RNA sequence: GCGAGGAACCUCAUUUGGGAUAUGGUGAAAACCGUAGGUGC
RNA sequence: GAGGACUCUACCGAGAGUGGAUGACGUCAAAUCAGCACGGCCCUUACAUCCGGGGCGACCACGUGUUACAAUGGAGGGACAAAGGGCAGCUACCGGGCGACCGGAUGCGAACUCUAAACCCUUCCCCAGUUCGGAUCGGAGUCUGCAACUCGACUCCGUGAAGCUGGAUUCGCUAGUAAUCGCGCAUCAGCCAUGGCGCGGUG
């Protein structure tokens, strides 16, 4: 796992986003969600589609990757 | 108060020659590489590269491939 | 006998300790040092004070079973709906 | 002073002091009965001595190398070739046994292509 | 080769042969196990004798000795019992008294 | 092999040797949320060691900076000083 | 258990999409804005 | 100060060798345009070029291996003594730590630093799918790296699977050899390394 040193990896701009919020679509599949993302809809990238996400609390400190399967 | 002088080459005879001795022995390495360019294996033969040293001391006070380091 | 287990009294305790759900062979070893009971003897070998002792280390701290075993089922559902 | 030999058995190097004394044996500034604790270690060690010779000398031994077969198998030659030198006529005594003879096998290099040094892959 | 205990090249050709793995010592080890269980249990002559009796009971003479040894250990593994020793000294006893499923096989 | 791989070799070599005092500052700081907005091609985790001539990304050797092919070239042809075949 | 004796990004050739052929702001980045080559046969 | 090491020379059975590399002598239209050059053809508003996000890791058959299926054994506590090869990285020593290694410091660019386990004693287990086995899955973390979801390694705590020595057939060798036990290196930020290349113990 990420080390506690470091502190969770959440993306920048996708806070940014977040906070300043539509559909939001990203290509940050290694962000982890944050308790700020809760109610809000984000489209992750999959590699030719953007597989929407509706964010609950249960999902919080997961990788937004996880929600979107590739193959 | 002295002078060590440590020769060091990948010639025995050329050191030899060098030096006009405490001979130190010798740090050979072995190289293995496949024969075939393509995914013929089991066929491999090994070069071998030898570094010879020296040591020469003078109490109280060159051919290329000779590095020498004085103390 | 100790909680809701029949242990088999025939082995030694520092075994015997591991056919509870939650409790491994370090568990036991730790359990067994922090109650101060010998890892030599037998269950059977056992006073009631020290049975009492175990019994005690083993609760409030620990998850053995039940309780165990429905958060290991709620953690698999959680991730089902997930 | 004291008579000097020297032993080779594989990676394993003895060298031998041998005095006028009442045994004792010292290996490595030890004893020989806590060195080497197994009967048959001692028993190669001390064979050429009890051939022809025991309790009438003090040994002192120097080992490097190897393993305790190795190590006890390499004393003994040494000590076997000392004893010549003390007499010339204990030669075809030792010699006889098969005890002053090097044995010379070494581990073979690992060869290319090959998981060890006879031993091929399986090919099927 | 001579043997540690008795000095006799049979017992360490008999231990070369019980030997597995590349462990000498331990099949030593079984091997004067046994030794000492055969006069432990049962035993008129040395625990030696007994054996020699025994691997003569149960073509070169080499090969024969070979094929005795491999055929008494075969049958000593073959036998149940849980430790090695402890079953072989069957072997040795049940030869000495020929009978048994080693004997003539 | 071709001339791209070289060429983007050479730019995320130049882009690292610039950018390897800030990474190193932020780096023994603790700075995080600033540590991820320097390009992706100015950490040093992508850069491949290529073969200095031909470009083989496969079967590099350090010492010399040449695949194994290269090598057993080389050696045969005298080019490499020292190296030698062994007689066994 | 091979070219491969180091496929998370890079390697990477394969797929989808966005580009081009000093500071700000817009951007996932590339990039934008104002003040000969082919790892093709 | 010369018994070993270490590295230079000279003889080596007519009397009481081994391992490896050389391969004039070869056929397979055998393999390699993706190591590298290169005759011909085909791409230039795209088969050229830059970048994010995915894939090469998704799920029956064959080959090559690693663990076991246990008492010539597993566990706990003490005693052992190796050859080779690495070190801008390994690390002497003090403490935060259960542990992976972090945080202060010390030598070392190399006859200062990483190298034993199998063995030898003592005790428990006593034939039980077990104190054998270690697959799978839940929780906590420690690293590397901008980033560990697809898709890394390691350390703790649980969970504990198939597996009772394997039919027809078949593979490897003739001695420091098979069988075993550990150690090291190449590439490399990290690593999938149970692979490849070597080194020694008992035998
Ligand atoms: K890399």
């Amino acid at each position: 796992s990420r080390s506690l040193k470091k502190g969770p990896y959440i993306n920048l701009k996708l806070e940014k986003k977040v906070l300043a919020m539509a559909v939001i679509k990203t290509w940050a599949r290694a962000s982890m969600i944050s308790p700020d993302f809760v109610g809000h809809t984000i489209a992750v990238h999959n590699g030719n589609k953007f597989i929407p996400v509706f964010v609950t609390e249960n999902m919080v400190g997961h990788k937004l990757g996880e929600f979107s399967p590739t193959r | 108060q002295k002078i060590r002088i440590k020769l060091k080459s990948y010639d025995y005879m050329l050191v030899d020659k060098s030096a006009e001795p405490i001979p130190l022995p010798t740090h050979k390495r072995i190289f293995t590489v496949n024969r075939s360019t393509f995914v013929n294996k089991k066929s491999r033969e090994q070069f071998e590269l030898s570094s010879y040293k020296r040591l020469i001391d003078i109490y109280n006070s060159l051919p290329s491939g000779v590095e020498v380091e004085i103390k | 006998r100790i909680v809701g287990v029949d242990l088999p009294q025939n082995k030694r305790g520092f075994i015997a300790l591991t056919y509870i759900y939650g409790i491994g062979r370090s568990s036991a070893i730790t359990i067994l040092d922090k109650a101060g009971v010998d890892r030599d003897i037998k269950v059977k070998d056992w006073s009631d004070d020290q049975a009492a002792a175990i019994r005690d280390v083993i609760g409030a701290g620990y998850k053995v079973e039940g309780d165990l075993r429905s958060e290991v089922q709620l953690n698999i559902k959680r991730l089902m709906d997930i | 002073d004291y008579i000097n030999a020297i032993g080779r058995r594989k990676a394993a190097v003895a060298r031998v002091y041998l005095s006028e004394g009442s045994g004792k044996i010292v290996i490595n500034k030890r004893e020989i009965e806590q060195y080497f604790p197994s009967s048959i270690l001692q028993y190669i060690v001390k064979q050429p001595l009890l051939k022809l010779v025991a309790a009438k000398y003090d040994i002192k031994i120097n080992l490097r190398g190897g393993g305790f077969k190795g190590q006890s198998e390499a004393a003994r030659l040494a000590i076997a070739r000392a004893l010549v030198k003390i007499n010339p006529d204990d030669k075809p005594a030792l010699r006889s046994e098969g005890f002053i003879t090097r044995d010379p096998r070494v581990v073979e290099r690992k060869k290319p292509g090959r998981p060890k040094a006879r031993k091929r892959f399986q090919f099927s | 080769l001579p043997d540690p205990v008795y000095g006799d090249v049979r017992v360490t050709k008999f231990v070369n042969h019980l030997m597995y793995d590349g462990k000498k010592n331990t099949a030593f080890s079984i091997f004067y196990g046994a030794l000492d269980i055969v006069k432990t249990k049962h035993s008129e002559k040395s625990a030696l004798e007994i054996w020699k009796a025994a691997l003569d009971n149960i073509i070169r003479p080499e090969r024969k000795e070979s094929i005795s040894m491999k055929n008494l250990i075969l049958y000593a593994r073959k036998r149940g019992g849980k430790t090695m020793a402890d079953k072989l000294a069957a072997e040795i006893v049940d030869a000495f008294n020929n009978q048994g499923a080693a004997f003539k096989r | 092999a071709k001339e791209s791989m070289k060429a983007r070799e050479v730019k995320r070599a130049k882009l690292v040797a610039k950018y390897a005092a800030k990474r190193a500052a932020l780096k023994a700081e603790g700075n995080y949320e600033a540590l991820q907005l320097l390009p992706k091609n100015a950490s040093p985790v992508r850069l491949h060691n290529r073969c200095s001539m031909t470009g083989r990304p496969k079967g590099y050797m350090r010492q010399f900076g040449i695949s194994r092919i290269q090598f057993r070239e080389m050696a045969s042809a005298g080019l490499i000083p020292g190296v030698k075949k062994a007689s066994w």
